[PDB]
């Protein structure tokens, strides 16, 4: 019982790191999406700057 | 707090209706911080409102998360653990070990979760990991 | 935010129509900034299927079915990472380069090598990201 | 009491059979309580004479021929002697380690040793039966 415990408490704690790298992953992708979108409105400093 | 919490719920709405799929309540959890078995998911996903809805706003996530508060921070306690795989007391364990301990035994993880955990863990040239380490990393937060 | 003035700035010609690959140029004219997939999506769900180019009008009905995504993307004046949790206030040049050219709608690395001229880099290798951003908005 | 995940927890291997020596082990794993000469007599009540692992099956087999038996060991929640006459509710730590390693289906004196760890000793040298038989079972 405490072997599998031990087990069950590893594994419901590698799910909760999981997610969160996977989410961590997401969120790295997502801010470099949103600062080169940014980076090309700049189209505004060809056309009138 | 909430601020990061509301990021990490605005990421999971993909639709952007305001309320995400009833299924992905546990990795909404485990997003957050927390830990919790898909059984303690199961405990509380059923009410009379949230069983029959399909989907859920983050009001009513942040009620459930008040309701079962004491439950819910009692799944991130755990920083120590004990594994056999090693009798020798080397400190270390095989991937092929750490594999079968993790998809043969407990609730057992698939492959593909074994293979998205050894990312963001240390492995070395041999094929081995320092246990003491990757229960330290794992529990990192 | 619709504007005849810059579509006459877009239209060199005075036919009334530019090029339907012009749309995402047009937008970040405008003020806006969809991303290269916003503007896929936009130009898609129009059977603009065979159209070779778009004229005010069909410009202006686009804008008003998108606004709530295309108001969106000019919200934001702030711009954190989730590339440094140590909170030093620095990252690497070579992790800076890496979220530009290799994640996302991907940067060139001759974009990347404009952004970094005048921007000052330590003997760590590591650069002030909070003035990066700074001065690649501001401007 | 069958339980195919407590078999799949003994196989560790994956080769669906466990050896015939972790019968008891396994019996005494899922719930059961059988004597080391119960289990004995349960092997050689087959022809698994030659047999070196053991299947679910047939461990499934075996229970099922046996479950009377088998149920009776975890019927009882207390328990009594025999040991003190007089009915002072003490024993000697001589006399409960002659019953338990030398009566019956000996405990080695490592095992007695064991269970003697944190139990109380008066200057007499007893010990009351009662706590260490509930300090024992309910854990």
């Amino acid at each position: 019982q405490c072997m599998r415990d031990a087990t069950i408490a590893l594994q419901a704690l590698l799910r909760g790191y999981l997610v969160r790298n996977k989410y961590q992953m997401m969120l790295r992708e997502h801010k470099s999406i949103i600062i080169q979108k940014h980076v090309r409105g700049w189209l505004a400093r060809v056309h009138y700057h | 707090q909430i601020a990061e919490f509301k990021e990490a719920f605005s990421l999971f709405d993909k639709d952007g209706d305001g309320t995400i799929t009833t299924k992905e309540l546990g990795t909404v959890m485990r997003s957050l911080g927390q830990n919790p078995t898909e059984a303690e998911l199961q405990d509380m996903i059923n009410e009379v409102d949230a069983d029959g809805n399909g989907t859920i706003d983050f009001p009513e996530f942040l009620t459930m998360m008040a309701r079962k508060m004491k439950d819910t921070d009692s799944e991130e306690e755990i920083r120590e653990a004990f594994r056999v795989f090693d009798k020798d007391g080397n400190g270390y364990i095989s991937a092929a070990e750490l594999r079968h301990v993790m998809t043969n035994l407990g609730e057992k993880l698939t492959d593909e979760e074994v293979d998205e955990m050894i990312r963001e863990a240390d492995i070395d040239g041999d094929g081995q990991v320092n246990y003491e380490e990757f229960v330290q990393m794992m529990t990192a937060k």
